[PDB]
RNA sequence: AGGAGUGGAGCCUGCGGCUUAAUUUGACUCAACACGGGAAACCUCACCCGGCCCGGACACGGACAGGAUUGACAGAUUGAUAGCUCUUUCUCGAUUCCGUGGGUGGUGGUGCAUGGCCGUUCUUAGUUGGUGGAGCGAUUUGUCUGGUUAAUUCCGAUAACGAACGAGACUCUGGCAUGCUAACUAGUUACGCGACCGGUCGGCGUAACUUCUUAGAGGGACAAGUGGCGUUCAGCCACCCGAGAUUGAGCAAUAACAGGUCUGUGAUGCCCUUAGAUGUCCGGGGCUGCACGCGCGCUACACUGACUGGCUCAGCGUGUGCCUACCCUACGCCGGCAGGCGCGGGUAACCCGUUGAACCCCAUUCGUGAUGGGGAUCGGGGAUUGCAAUUAUUCCCCAUGAACGAGGAAUUCCCAGUAAGUGCGGGUCAUAAGCUUGCGUUGAUUAAGUCCCUGCCCUUUGUACACACCGCCCGU
């Protein structure tokens, strides 16, 4: 039959969440950043945003086909109806999930914590970010856990602008002695129409138009046209 | 080396502080 | 956190070990000296229990083992 | 596990047919939805698939109470030998393109 | 200043103790104790007594065409239609079995090994560079004598000037719009047709349209106007006009806690266990056990009330499910009742529903007493949900009818549609709210202040502290 609108919306949200979790677990190593689900008559297009699209596709597309089939089998879409693209992020430096994955696989590669964090920070700043903050917590040195914070630029924390001016990601790193937690926050620059950042300005920012230089008429001149 | 500055800044007073300071100069 | 100390309830229940029988010679009986095999056991009268399967013969009753169909001697 | 030969055979034909296999992590459901009408319990699917993974023939992923298994090249060769399929028979994932 | 209290009673709940086969345990000041969404019949489930299963991958050797798998009967279960074991003898056919490695998973330990999340310091008003000034230097000024603010909010002093995070701004929400957009899943007027005595029609139907209802865009409030107080500044007080002259939430810095959580997780490192298992099913116990102590609460002690009829008003919202069994209900009939049986609508501004809520309002009987207050306890019957209701799930009926007459020391929460009365929804939910989270409904007394108590901030000052007073330290 059919279900209520409330249940339908909750259900498609649940589907999106599970799909994103599975795609994360599958393509974290390939710079996975997110999934977009587009429903069109008799078709469902799944766009996977990743930094390394060729690794996501695999050789001759094999990997992507596998993924499609797996989705087809899991969520019970009719055979041949679901399909999966794969695109690249516009700016990797401004995606906190991508930077968190980069830091994760840097730490998994034996790189020292401070070197990796400072490199990620500098790459984010060089990408045009207004500011960023990277926190790594856990057994960094010895048996006692500690936290380690790296900040640069401007970073807001309160109010509604935090929901569209700063992008946040939290990730786990499985090391020999235990889990390291990494948190990456990027404060996006104000972008008027062009997606490097939000279109709306910060609510407390007031810009005053510079008055043009006029010359006061000394005498009444009448111009006939 | 930047790695020396990092390892020193992590523990400015530690088992490896003197060696890293000597390396920095 | 203490040990079970379950020696009160049994001394370890033995598991079943199937007795090894050599072959199925006792089922068929050619030995007619004229190549006439006689079946020394009944066969099952179930659909999936055709000429291949047989039925056991206890001190009473006939038992299949495949479909668990029983015919008491009486 | 101890399972009938036909069960393992059917599991293998499915896996070779699309090169992937998903299954809910639930040992108590009586029929695998894709392997229904063949009376293959889901537990049999999970245990056979874990056997193949241990032997290195599939790659496994888990998320939200579901296993996903992808056939590997060594798994493709092993399944071709096991089911005796002609060298020209290939799983659906290798086709297209 | 006061309001409602509670601490006293009975009951319901959580905690300790006691008890026990077991009464699983986490968390003891705020920052544990109707908390773990923790309302446990089974399940849940960790705990106790019994009993099946392997769901012990894989690699290496044994055994092997018979490796090994089921199983009807009688015994037996020291519970079972458990082939669990015996007895017995068929069955299945390389999937196993027997060893060695090796794995796997545990609501096992460790929250003092961790991540994440949350709580707390602290919803306080705090925090930090750059350049300049002062110091040999750690460092300091900026970040302040003072007025002002809810605010490190501003004004103003000024070796500082410019800034950043936090506060504010912001988002959601409450009030206003006869102005705009526009509606048979909302209506209202008007007109016809009917029913009763021009009137009453949630009676029927179709034009107008958008006041009422929905929900979009925009508007609207800024201490803006007036008068006082102020350095005549920042602002404060009062008044007019006005829908409104302080609606309520959400988010929230630097830094820290050995705060809580390994019992939320296919989050986790190390240990422990791993086949008569701490894995997992399956019976039965427990989690409630009761000399006692302690929290949150519910119902009261009546007449500003109980009883019995009569009358008449809400809002928030939730409804038929992946697995997944289990929805909200109108109307008819049967039965005091709780219920039962037929019939329909609804996946919902469409049906329940016009949500005919309670208090309150009106009338009645009682008549100052443990009384017709109050409903603990207990007996006997009847139903419902469930696989099982006993230790009594819940509900109904008839009986029984305890303490309690306003509560000692001591304490909590509160400034307006607020406290408090009063119902209603959501969660939990097969069955179920004395809990919690929301919603309306009736609707106040008092205050417009202060550091007295309690904290918590500063500032100056002292220190022999710096693991920082739970410090340091002296002598027999
Ligand atoms: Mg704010
Ligand atoms: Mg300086
Ligand atoms: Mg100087
Ligand atoms: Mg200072
Ligand atoms: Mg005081
Ligand atoms: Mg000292
Ligand atoms: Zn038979």
């Amino acid at each position: 039959v059919q279900i209520s609108k409330k249940r339908k919306f909750v259900a498609d949200g649940i589907f999106k969440a599970e799909l994103n979790e599975f795609l994360t677990r599958e393509l974290a190593e390939d710079g996975y950043s997110g999934v977009e689900v587009r429903v069109t008559p008799t078709r469902t297009e799944i766009i996977i945003l990743a930094t390394r699209t060729q690794n996501v596709l695999g050789e001759k597309g094999r990997r992507i086909r596998e993924l499609t089939a797996v989705v087809q089998k899991r969520f019970g879409f009719p055979e041949g109806s679901v399909e999966l693209y794969a695109e690249k992020v516009a700016t990797r430096g401004l995606c906190a999930i991508a930077q968190a994955e980069s830091l994760r696989y840097k730490l998994l590669g034996g790189l020292a914590v401070r070197r990796a964090c400072y490199g990620v920070l500098r790459f984010i700043m060089e990408s045009g970010a207004k500011g960023c903050e990277v926190v790594v917590s856990g057994k960094l040195r010895g048996q006692r856990a500690k936290s380690m914070k790296f900040v640069d630029g401007l970073m807001i924390h309160s109010g509604d602008p935090v929901n569209y001016y700063v992008d946040t990601a939290v990730r786990h790193v499985l090391l020999r002695q235990g889990v390291l937690g990494i948190k990456v926050k990027i404060m996006l620059p104000w972008d008027p129409t062009g997606k490097i950042g939000p279109k709306k300005p910060l609510p407390d920012h007031v810009s005053i138009v510079e008055p043009k230089d006029e010359i006061l008429p000394t005498t009444p001149i009448s111009e006939q046209k | 080396c930047p790695e020396w500055m990092d390892d020193f800044e992590a523990d400015p007073k530690g088992k490896y502080a003197q060696n890293l300071l000597k390396k920095l100069i | 956190k203490k040990r079970k100390k379950k020696s009160y309830t049994t001394p370890k229940k033995n598991k079943h070990k199937r007795k090894k029988v050599k072959l199925a010679v006792l089922k068929y009986y050619k030995v007619d000296e004229n190549g006439k095999i006689s079946r020394l056991r009944r066969e099952c009268p179930s659909d999936e229990c055709g000429a291949g399967v047989f039925m056991a013969s206890h001190f009473d009753r006939h038992y299949c083992g495949k479909c668990c169909l029983t015919y008491c001697f009486n | 596990m101890l399972m009938p030969k036909k069960n393992r055979i059917a599991i293998y034909e499915l896996l070779f047919k699309e090169g992937v296999m998903v299954a809910k992590k639930d040992v108590h459901m009586p029929k695998h939805p894709e392997l229904a009408d063949k009376n293959v319990p889901n537990l049999h699917v999970m245990k056979a698939m874990q056997s193949l993974k241990s032997r290195g023939y599939v790659k496994e992923q888990f998320a939200w109470r579901h296993f996903y298994w992808y056939l590997t090249n060594e798994g493709i060769q092993y399944l071709r030998d096991y089911l005796h399929l002609p060298p020209e028979i290939v799983p659906a994932t290798l086709r297209r393109s």
